[PDB]
This record gives structure tokens, C-alpha cells and sequence, in this order.
């Protein structure tokens, strides 16, 4: 079975965010454990929420009181509504499933993980610019001045995967994130093959496809 | 329940053995068994379950992983080292609440020195109309991370107004990639012609620099 | 910085467990920031002869290593003497002892649900058998945390001065079919770290069995008795049950013989069933059903074939 | 330069106790730097390097490669033969070790199979010795007084430190039927003794084997045949499959060992898979049972067609 | 199964010839095992004298060598032993024996055997004088040579060895206990003198 | 090669350990194999083979027997003594022709002591006319065999005229039998009126005699 999350994005401080997790393959009412795990940016992981098939819940001491978690049997999906969001509350939330062992659990299946960034800054879409160029050539795309993370980048709708280097984003002087993505291809395939990078920024509903052709 | 691991970052040769120690302030030996878990978080993906109860391996996990210990101290052992194991490793306890994860251990690989690849990317004509200029300097597939990049616009050394970023090690060859970005005002690009990027690295006995002229 | 560590190793034996004529012990002082170091060997507390041990110090990078080898005869090493290696590191002395390697072994078997108990009877049961215990608490568990049906713990000592604990745990029908996992652990006063026995569904795929039933011809001198051979092959996994039926009633297991499941030449396992019948049975009704119960069969996990 | 193999292990406790995990180190002394392959063998089976660590060190001109194997405390108590196999430049270098006394030397006299007796026309008795410690000449004897045919001698050393003696004597067919008894003894340089085992025709009444050949029905270039040989005493029997007037190999068909029937006698099943090109060349597959009680030529067989 | 029975005994004059016979039933000799004769003197030990193998190879003993010879017959399924120049040492009880090979031999199956008397005395018969009585019996006085079979009509009986009287003749006695209307009859059969005596004992 | 058995004869209670020794003059073994056998010779029949190679037992031989030794010294050991296995046992070497046998070891079975029952019967009416008068003093079911019967002809000591005959252990009463036969001339039988034999035995407190009138 697989665990897929949904409902992330940008939320103002102290607001309410509802994170969902649609399971697939196993009925959520057949008997298992379903937990929520968060990870601070650059720090370790931390558990917060848990729910069983019959309805027993528990809450971590560091986040108890600000969290509301419930289940829905009709859609095989359980939610996590959370209020009183703080600056130290920004973390990547993972929808995970545990297995029983004499009263002790361990997360076996892990979700894809959704990033929730709690801040007061407004959303900003990225501007995409190409990077045009021995025996091996280099080309790429630029993702500059945007907020917040994350950004998914692919090439030729997924046709080019070997030699792809997506550099992690950096915080520019203006407080926005900037990201570079390049790919190395042989110099013979410059004038023959077409190269297009796919950029998608879900928090701002921005989908851009910019073509890179050599400059001579 | 504070947990700690050691060491933080280590460089090991291909095929060696790795030892990680999850030290706990809580004796978890109860009911004749020990309750301690291990995890592998691949860079930028969901953590992967490895060992449960610090002794039994997860069904489907290769035999290179082997866990030991009981009570307060635990030890992790890697039989043969493959490049597929570049990740950060955390230990999670389920004995008593609150459930706590370790501090993490970024295990990177030592190997033979690889020559870097230097590339320079001019700011596209679209970005010039946007009022900002960004010359991109690229380093591709090399080792180690220890490198120095110096910017030079019209043979004039630049500093302070540049931003660099490094990637994670490859699952195939365990190399690094570096991207250097230049940030200047629009009038500075329109006033200079020769742009170059010099990099210092132990892989090459002589540093390399590539240059070009704008509008050419 | 890093303080040194001490470890002791001995010479290996042969395939017949024979010790070499000269036994050699090694005292490792590895991984320490370079500093003053001196090794001293002991025999039951007494400092041994300085000419019997040699010490070599190697420095690598930021850590240092020190090796000390001691050659002894088999008669001296077999004396069960406590040989202590005392290594001093700038005033901090580390010690470690060794002696010649001078009970009973515990084992446990956890059976899987038989095809008869799960599909025909409808009351599947597993058996967590633990043997060879020193005569002086059982703890079951489940993987999904579902309500565990309790088990009967039958603790009985054995004739070889040991103890046996049989635990039969009733399980559900749909649970094992849908791949439920169960675990078994026993606790004893002398246990520092108990063991675990976990049973689950087979890792391999499923394949329905093919049943062919043949009747042996009358052999000269045996006109009142026929032999019925039944071939059941190409089923995965090998867990299968076989029973015979005549006159719509099932025959006991003592009347038929079934071999162990063995691999075929490609994929699947094969078994052979042999039933001996009398002339009063086939003249009553000339039809004998060779029924095979397998988890991969359907709808009711049953496949059969009759022979005349 | 050939390398030197040497095995070490973890030291036991001062009170005669075993550590929780016994580790075996296999040191390779100085040798010319080249391809070295440290394969760990447990009772002659290959171990995966995903459990044993490999470490190579080269100083000046000599190389030093060491492999460490991690084992549990229970596995070292199994008295299994562990082996560190090292291959260099083609020639192999093997060093074995086991857990660590007097113990008895045993031997068994093997009965000649009816295949060698009635079919191969070379009935061979085998006097096998096991668990021997270092000429080792073997001598046979008959009870009737007639001289024995000279037997081939074969010495064979095992990884468990034992030495085995293989003696194959071509016997007469009429002698084994009449009730000839053969014996065996070995003069060993280690112990001043010489043991003896004896073989003969199995006593008790005899039941002729019943052969039945069947064929699975054709269901939508391969057919499966079955053969039932049952109700024979004693259990000494040999099963073969004949096709195109040529005996089929033993590894082709699966045959079970003799097992007691519900009453008197033993029963044996046999399974053989034939291709389409076989019964097109000759649609006749014969399941022949070789038993001493069968008549007239100690042979009973049945033919089946598909 | 396979049994061996010997024959060819009785009173023999000194210095004469003794022809012994032992019939083999159950197995052959040409393709069989080893066959030999074993004799024992009256009240002494056993001494191997003659032997023959399956192929006919013979081996003898030096104590009676040159005056003994063992042969065989293919049609009678038997073998024979011939002795000459019998001295008083050669008077013995000859047994028929069959051996089995071991790399070294040992006799597994034996024969009943026969007794041969070599002397210059004549064949005297058993004078049967009954003994009136509880117990009763028949006395056997002055006979030659041995042996004598004394049958009855067996339970609670005891047959004594014959005393060697100075006259060269032997005298034995036989007793049996009876509870204190039935008539008891003793059957004394003499092998050399072919004499059978029926004697009824009356109170 | 000559064999010296040790001892020459012995007796033991029911269910005891029987040990027989046999000394060989030369080494009868070769290549380690012990080359010597053992036999059982019971009266009234033919001898029967026990074991071979001084240790290996044949089929149909009681498992209670056991052999040990090598080279020159050999030992025969019986686990427990049965009341139906009394016989004389011999050692025999097979290293060099001719084969030789031992001195012989008689094994006697022991039981309880019983007093002798003696009945005296004179020569019959048909024996007196035969010139020889044979008087028999018969004793049955007595134990042990060590006993003495003294002849008294007209109360006078008779010496040198007694022919004593002894029987071996019986298979029904497990006792011995002795017969004292007195050979006297026909002229001597008439010169006496009262005859008597005094049977002295351990089962009798005082020597019991039996008398009859001619
Ligand atoms: C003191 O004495 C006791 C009594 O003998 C010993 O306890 C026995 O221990 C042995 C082995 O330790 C046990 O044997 C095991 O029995 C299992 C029972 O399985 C049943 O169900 C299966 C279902 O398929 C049937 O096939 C099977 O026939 C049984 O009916 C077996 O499953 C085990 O098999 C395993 O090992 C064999 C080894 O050949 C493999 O072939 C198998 O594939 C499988 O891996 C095993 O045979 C026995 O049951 C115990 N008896 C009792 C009464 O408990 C103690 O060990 C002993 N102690 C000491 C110190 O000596
Ligand atoms: C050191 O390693 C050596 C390996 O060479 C061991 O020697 C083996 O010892 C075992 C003893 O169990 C031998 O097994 C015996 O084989 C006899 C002959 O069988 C032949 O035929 C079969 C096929 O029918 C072949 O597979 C087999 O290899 C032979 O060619 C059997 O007759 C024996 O059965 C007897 O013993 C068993 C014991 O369980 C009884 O159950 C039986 O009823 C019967 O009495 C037995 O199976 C084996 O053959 C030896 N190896 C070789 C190569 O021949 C040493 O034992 C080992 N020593 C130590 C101390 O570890």
C-alpha cells in the first residue's frame, strides 16, 4: 500500500491548516495504526499525532493542545487540523503507518512528505531563464526570485534523467529563494535534440516550460 | 528522552565498514526485549525503515545492515559499503513517551579524486530586460567538496556579491556538483564585457577558467 | 583526543577442532592519539617473562596502534590460566583477561496454519513450541494490534532434564488469508534478552494444484484389493493437505499415505497419495475422490478428481 | 609471490565463557599486489560478502588483505567447518577451522545397488571409512574362501580434518544371490586396531515389486508420466526409465526413496517429464524396477504411451 | 537347514584301517566352503587331523601324517576319511566340521560324530539284569565295546557311565524315580553287538 | 603354538561374571586384527561356535557372551550365567597351520546344598549264578559332588574293591549322581550275611548308611 499526502502550502501565523492523507490499497477501518511525523528544516524528526482503527488517539507533549486529528471511513483518508501555528512550527509532515509489537510501534510505510511553511511573507512565483552554452556540453534553467519552497523540475516531460543536477535552493539577499538546475549532454546532441525544462510551483499554481537552445 | 548519535559526518572508502552508536539516557530493556528502531532517510525523500527492536531486520532490507545493543547503548554495523547507502541515519525509540529520534549521521563516501567540470552561463536576454543580471558558474561531478570559487568580471576580482550551492553525493559515483551565481545590477553587466570564473580544487594541479564577451 | 582500547584474540583450530602446537595470543591497543604507552602481560596476576612477548607500535594519522603477541605451548594454555594484558596509556592502565574455552541449548519451533484447519475446518490454529528450557511467562503479540485471541499455555518438562512450553493460538480465517503476521515470545527468570518467533504468509506467489487420480490394475494374486495413486503437482507454495472420500464420507488419515512436498523440474511442488482399498468398497460405489486443499485453490480452496 | 593464510578468532572469557559473538579473522601475509579473493566457506558452501568485511592494505611492495566474519554464539557451537578460501594468481590457498579430545572412528559397508548388480553387470560393494586421523591399506575377505577381486583404493581428505577411504570391489552376481558375506578391515598408522563391517543379502521373506505406469491426460509439447512400484521386500531397489532402447539419465526423473507401505513391503513413486520430440521418435517409455525378488530375471517393467 | 552326520565306527582291530564317512546335505563341496575332520580322544582334548578345501586342496596334521588321507565324492555329495596303522592314541571320537573363511578360519556348523574303538578285544554284549525296588532300573554289566543306548518305555532318570572293570569289559547302571500299577520297560540297544534287550521290571 | 588356559575348571553362582584366560606362546595376530576364536562344547552333542576375531559375534549366538584381548593374552567374559549354558570352552588360534586348542575350561553352575538319598540293592537272583556279584550303592539328588561312600562288608572295611561312577549336572533337578559298584566274587558273596555302605556327605550331619540281609 501507499500513503499520499495532500493539503500543504502557505499558512499565516496562528492560522488553521488541514493536512489530509489518502491511503490506497488497504481499508483504513481494517485494523492498523496511522501517525503524523514532522521534520524541521535542517533538524531532526519528531512525532506528533497518532490514530488507530477504533479511534484511540495520542499527542506529543510539544504540540498537544494545538492539534486536531480525525479519520474518515468513507474515503480511507484521515486529516490533521492544527491551529496556533508558530514560527518553529514549520516542518515537513510525513503521513506514516506503524506496526504493532508488544505495545510498541514503528513506522513502516512512509508518505511522500509535504512542506508547510508558516510565515507572513506573500507568495511569489518564479521567473524562468535559460542557460545556453570540449566534447560534452552543459545547459540548464534558472528558477529565480520565488517563495516559498518546494519546486519540482523535470526535462522533456521526463525524457532526460541521466546527468540531471537540481541544486538545492538558496535564500537570496531579497529574502526570496533562488534555484539552478543544469544537465550535461554530449556536444553532438546540441543541434539535433531539443531541450526543455518543466517547472511547477504548486503553492503559486505556476507551470512554466522554457526551451534552451545554444547561442552562437 | 534525549537520544544522541555519533559521529556526525564521516568519509569512508568504498567497501569498508561503518559503525554508528545510538546512545540513550533511558534503559529500554523491558519484557525481556529491547525496543529501539533505526531509519535511513535518503536525501530529499521519505525515511526508510531498516531495523526494528534494534535486532531484527525489516523484510526486504539487504543484509549489509546489522544492528546491536540493548538498554541504553546501541551499535549499528555495515558489512560491505555500497554507494547506494549515502544518506542520513536516525534512531527512533518506542519504549516510553515522548517518541524521540536521534540527531542524525550524514555518511558520505571517500573515493578516488575526480576532475571537476567548469562552465559559465551568461544572463539571458530576458533577464536583462528584467533589470537583474546573473552569470552562472557550474562545477559538475567532482570530489571532494573542498573547493574555492573566485569571480572575475573584466579581470576584476569579485566577492561578497556571489552565491554558491552544492548538491548531495550521487548514488552511482558519489560525486559533487557546485553552482556559483553572480548577482549584479543591470548597469554593471551593460558596462563590462569580459566575464570569467576561476575555481580552485585539488583535483586539478592547475586551476581552470573560462571566459566570454557579452553580446557575442 | 581519543583513549586507547584493548582486545584479545587467540589462535584458530582446524577442521577437527585441534589446537596448534603453539598457541598465540594478541593484545590490540588501537585507535588513540599518540602518547606514552607500555604493555604488561599477566598470568593469573603475575607479570610474565618480558622475553615471551614482543610489542610493535605503529602510528597512522591521528590515531596510534600497538600490537603485542605472546606464544605459548598447548600444555600451558590448556591450564585454564587467566592471562591479563595490562596496557598503560600515560598513567591510565587498561586490562583484559582470557582463558581456555570451557550447558544445554534452547530452541523453538512455530508451526504454520495447516490447510485443513483454515479452509475445511474453519478454526485455524498455530503452534508456538519452545523446547529445552531449564525447569524453574509466555507473551504473544500481533502485527496489526487487532484483538488477540488468547492461547492455552501447556508447560511440561521433558525427559532429558529440560522443559517444553506448547502454545496454541487460535487465529482468524480471513486474517491469515489477507496476510496477517503473528509473533511469539516467552519470558524466563534467567532471560536477559528473550527471543522472537514470527510466522506470516508465504513470500512466494500462489498457484492452484492439478489433481490426477489413477487406479492400478489388478495384480496377479490380488483380486480383492486395488491401489489408488493420486498425483498433485504444480502448486505454490508447498503447504497442502490431502484427504480421500468414498461413499460421501471422509476416510481417516491412517488409511492413506502422502509424501513430503518436493520441487518439480520447473516451478511448483509435487506430492503422491497412496490409498489401499478393498473389493467391498468399490463394489459399494466405484468412485473415490482424491481431494487436495490448498490456499491457492478456489472458490473454497479445494480441487479434487475421481477415479474408477 | 604466493600469500600466506592464517586464521585467528576472538578470545574466550577468563572464567571459560564465550563472548556473545565469535569473530574469525583471516590474515593474509605479505604477497605481490594482485587479485585476491577471500571467499568464506561454511561446510563447503559459499558465503556472501554482504556479511564479511574486506580490508586491503599495501605497504611498500607487500600487500596485506584481511577479512573478518561475524558469527553468533550459537553458530560456533554447531561444530561446523568454517573455511577461509583465498585465491591468488590461479592457484588456491585454503585454511579451515572449527570449534574446539578423543572420539571413535566409525565405518559403514555399503550394499551394492541392484543397478550395478543386475543391469550394469558390475556389482560394487563400498567400504567407506570416516573420521580418521593420519599407508592406510585396505583388505577384503570372503566367507566362502574364494579370493576377492582386487578393489580400487581411493583416499579422500575432508575439510573437517577427517580422512576417508573409498574401496570399490567388483563382486560376483551369483555370490550375492547364494548368500555370500563380505567383510572389510583397515590397518591404520594412528591406532593399532582394525575395525570390521559386514554386508550380505538382506534376510527375511521376499515380495516381488508391482510396477504400474500411468500418464497424465493431454490438456492444452510436454507430458508428465508417473510410476508406482510398491509391495516389495526388502527395500533394496533401483528405478530407471528406458527410452529409445537407451537408459535415461538419473537426474532426468525424480524418484523417491523406499518407504514402508501400510502393510507389508515398501513403495516407490517416480516422476518423469518427456518432451514432444521423444515420443515422436519412439512412443514407448518403460519404467523398469530392479529388485532381487522379481522374476524371472529380477526384472518387472511396464510400458506406457501418450 | 544344513546338517552333517558322520558314520563308519565300531570295533577295529589294532593296526587296521578306519574308513570314515560324513554326508553333506544342503550345500555342495566343489563350490562350497572348507571341510575337515576333528577328533577327540576318550576324555581328552580335540586335535585337528585332516582338511580339504572347495577345490580339493588338502592339508593334514603331522601327528598322524602319512597314515591318514581325506578324499571326496562329487556324486554322493559327501567326503570320506581313511586312516591306517591305528595306535592306541588314534582311538578317539571323530566329529564332522564345516568352517568359514576370515581373511584364518573357524568352524560354524558341526556334525554328530562317531566313536571308533581300536583294540584286540572281542565284542561282548550287555548282560541286562534288572534291579527290583521309590525307584527302579536295569543294570548293564560286562559289555564291549562302547556305546550302549538305554531307552525307557526319561523323566527323573540318571544313566551312569560304565565302570572300566579289570577284565576289559564295562558295566553301567541306570536309575529313575517313580511315585510311591504301571509297568516300566527298559530298552537296551547295543550298536557293535547288534543286541536289543527288552526288560520289564516287577516289584 | 600351544595354549595354556586359566583356569582348568571353575564354578560360580547363578548370575555371576565368568572370566577365562588363555596364554599364547607366540604372537597370533597380524596388522592389528586379533586372530583367535572361542567355542562351546556341551556334553551329549556337538560343539558350537561362539564368536570369532575374539570379539565379533555371529547370528544365533547368545548376546550374553563377550570376548576381549589381543596378541597373546585373551579373555572370555559372560554377562550373566544361565542355568542352561553349562559347557567347556576352548581357545583356538588361526595364525599358523596347524590349528591348536586350549586345555579346556569347565564352567559349573551352583545352587543349594541337598542331602543324599541312598538306596541299596543286591545283585539279582540271575546275577549270583553268573559268577560275579555286583552290589550297587546308588545316591541321587545330592550336592555338592564332593562326597565319599565307605563300603562295609560284614562290618569290615572294604578297600580297593569299590568302582564308583559319577554323573554330571542334571537338567531337571540341577544335582549330581554317584553310583558305588562293588565287584565281589561268587564265593565272597556267600561268606557274608549283612552288607552296608556308609555314605558320607555334607548334607548329612552324621554318616547315614543302609543295610540289608542276604
Ligand atoms: C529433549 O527431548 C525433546 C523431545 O524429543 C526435544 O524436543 C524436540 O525437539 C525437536 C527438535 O528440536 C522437535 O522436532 C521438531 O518438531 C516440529 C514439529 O512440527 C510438526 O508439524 C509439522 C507441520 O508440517 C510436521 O511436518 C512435523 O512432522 C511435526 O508433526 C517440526 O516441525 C520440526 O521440523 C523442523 O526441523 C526438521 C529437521 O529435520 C526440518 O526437516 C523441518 O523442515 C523443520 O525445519 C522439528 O522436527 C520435537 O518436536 C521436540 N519434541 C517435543 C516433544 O517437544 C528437545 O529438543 C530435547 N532437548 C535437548 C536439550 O536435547
Ligand atoms: C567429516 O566429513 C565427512 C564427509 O566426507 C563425514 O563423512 C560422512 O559421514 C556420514 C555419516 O552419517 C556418511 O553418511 C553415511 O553414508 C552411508 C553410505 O551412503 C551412500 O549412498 C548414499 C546414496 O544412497 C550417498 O548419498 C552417500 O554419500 C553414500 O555414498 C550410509 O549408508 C550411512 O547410513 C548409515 O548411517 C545413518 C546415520 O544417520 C543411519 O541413519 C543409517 O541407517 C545407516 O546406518 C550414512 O548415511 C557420509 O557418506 C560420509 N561422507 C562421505 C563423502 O561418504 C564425516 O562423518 C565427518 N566427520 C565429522 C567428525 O564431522
Amino acid at each position: 500500500v501507499q500513503l499520499v499526502e495532500s493539503g500543504g502550502g502557505l499558512v499565516q501565523p496562528g492560522g488553521s491548516l488541514r493536512l489530509s492523507c489518502a491511503v490506497s490499497g488497504y481499508s483504513i477501518t481494517s485494523g492498523y495504526s496511522w501517525n503524523w511525523i514532522r521534520q524541521a528544516p535542517g533538524k531532526g524528526l519528531e512525532w506528533v499525532a497518532s490514530i488507530t482503527y477504533d479511534g484511540s488517539t495520542n499527542y506529543n507533549p510539544s504540540v498537544k493542545g494545538r492539534i486536531t486529528i480525525s479519520r474518515d471511513d468513507s474515503k480511507n483518508t484521515f486529516y490533521l487540523q492544527m491551529n496556533s501555528l508558530r514560527a518553529e512550527d514549520t516542518a515537513v509532515y510525513y503521513c506514516a503507518r506503524g506496526s504493532h509489537y508488544f505495545g510498541h510501534w514503528h513506522f513502516a510505510v512512509w508518505g511522500q512528505g509535504t512542506l508547510v511553511t508558516v510565515s507572513s511573507a506573500s507568495t511569489k512565483g518564479p521567473s524562468v531563464f535559460p542557460l545556453a552554452p570540449g566534447g560534452t556540453a552543459a545547459l540548464g534553467c534558472l528558477v529565480k526570485d520565488y517563495f516559498p519552497e518546494p519546486v519540482t523540475v523535470s526535462w522533456n516531460s521526463g525524457a532526460l534523467t541521466s546527468g540531471v543536477h537540481t541544486f538545492p535552493a538558496v535564500l537570496q539577499s531579497s529574502g526570496l529563494y533562488s534555484l539552478s538546475s543544469v544537465v550535461t549532454v554530449p556536444s553532438s546532441s546540441l543541434g539535433t535534440q531539443t531541450y526543455i525544462c518543466n517547472v511547477n510551483h504548486k503553492p503559486s499554481n505556476t507551470k512554466v516550460d522554457k526551451k534552451v537552445e545554444p547561442k552562437s | 528522552i534525549q537520544l544522541t548519535q555519533s559521529p556526525s559526518s564521516l568519509s569512508a572508502s568504498v567497501g569498508d565498514r561503518v559503525t554508528i552508536t545510538c546512545r540513550a539516557s533511558q534503559s529500554v530493556d523491558y519484557d525481556g526485549d529491547s525496543y529501539m528502531n533505526w531509519y535511513q532517510q535518503k536525501p530529499g525523500k521519505a525515511p526508510k525503515l531498516l531495523i526494528y527492536a534494534a535486532s531484527y531486520l525489516e523484510s526486504g532490507v539487504p543484509s549489509r545492515f546489522s544492528g546491536s545493543g540493548s538498554g541504553t547503548d546501541f551499535t549499528l554495523t555495515i558489512s560491505r559499503l555500497r554507494p547506494e547507502d549515502f544518506a542520513t541515519y536516525y534512531c527512533q525509540q518506542s519504549h516510553e513517551d515522548p517518541y524521540t529520534f536521534g540527531q542524525g549521521t550524514k555518511v558520505e563516501i571517500k573515493r578516488t579524486v575526480a576532475a571537476p567540470s567548469v562552465f559559465i552561463f551568461p544572463p539571458s536576454d530576458e533577464q536583462l530586460k528584467s533589470g537583474t543580471a546573473s552569470v552562472v558558474c557550474l562545477l559538475n561531478n567532482f570530489y571532494p567538496r573542498e573547493a574555492k570559487v573566485q569571480w572575475k568580471v573584466d579581470n576584476a576580482p569579485q566577492s561578497g556579491n556571489s552565491q554558491e550551492s552544492v548538491t548531495e553525493q550521487d548514488s552511482k559515483d558519489s560525486t559533487y556538483s557546485l553552482s556559483s551565481t553572480l548577482t549584479l545590477s543591470k548597469a554593471d553587466y551593460e558596462k563590462h564585457k569580459v566575464y570569467a570564473c576561476e575555481v580552485t580544487h585539488q583535483g586539478l594541479s592547475s586551476p581552470v577558467t573560462k571566459s566570454f564577451n557579452r553580446g557575442e | 583526543f581519543t583513549p586507547p582500547t584493548v582486545k584479545i584474540l587467540q589462535s584458530s583450530c582446524d577442521g577437527g577442532g585441534h589446537f596448534p602446537p603453539t598457541i598465540q595470543l594478541l593484545c590490540l591497543v588501537s585507535g588513540y592519539t599518540p602518547g606514552t604507552i607500555q604493555i604488561t602481560w599477566l598470568e593469573d596476576g603475575q607479570v610474565m617473562d618480558v622475553d615471551l612477548s614482543t610489542a610493535s607500535t605503529t602510528q597512522e594519522g591521528e590515531l596510534a596502534s600497538t600490537q603485542s603477541e605472546l606464544t605459548l605451548s598447548q600444555k600451558h594454555w590448556l591450564s585454564d590460566r587467566t592471562y591479563t594484558c595490562q596496557v598503560t596509556y600515560q598513567g591510565h592502565t587498561f586490562e583484559d583477561s582470557t582463558k581456555k574455552c570451557a550447558p544445554r541449548g534452547v530452541s523453538a519451533y512455530l508451526s504454520r496454519p495447516s490447510p485443513f484447519d483454515l479452509f475445511i475446518r474453519k478454526s485455524p490454529t498455530i503452534t508456538c513450541l519452545v523446547v529445552d528450557l531449564a525447569p524453574s511467562q509466555l507473551t504473544w503479540s500481533r502485527a496489526s494490534g487487532k484483538p488477540v485471541n488468547h492461547s492455552t499455555r501447556k508447560e511440561e518438562k521433558q525427559r532429558n532434564g529440560t522443559l517444553t512450553v506448547t502454545s496454541t493460538l487460535p487465529v482468524g480465517t480471513r486474517d491469515w488469508i489477507e496476510g496477517e503476521t503473528y509473533q511469539c515470545r516467552v519470558t524466563h527468570p534467567h532471560l536477559p534478552r528473550a527471543l522472537m518467533r514470527s510466522t506470516t504468509k508465504t513470500s512466494g506467489p500462489r498457484a492452484a494444484p492439478e489433481v490426477y487420480a489413477f487406479a492400478t490394475p489388478e495384480w496377479p494374486g490380488s483380486r480383492d484389493k486395488r491401489t489408488l495413486a493420486c498425483l498433485i503437482q504444480n502448486f505454490m507454495p508447498e503447504d497442502i493437505s490431502v484427504q480421500w472420500l468414498h461413499n460421501e464420507v471422509q476416510l481417516p488419515d491412517a488409511r492413506h499415505s502422502t509424501t513430503q512436498p518436493r520441487k518439480t523440474k520447473g516451478s511448483g511442488f509435487f506430492v503422491f497419495s497412496r490409498l489401499e482399498v478393498t473389493r467391498a468398497e468399490w463394489e459399494q460405489k466405484d468412485e473415490f475422490i482424491c481431494r487436495a486443499v490448498h490456499e491457492a485453490a478456489s472458490p473454497s480452496q479445494t480441487v479434487q478428481r475421481a477415479v474408477s
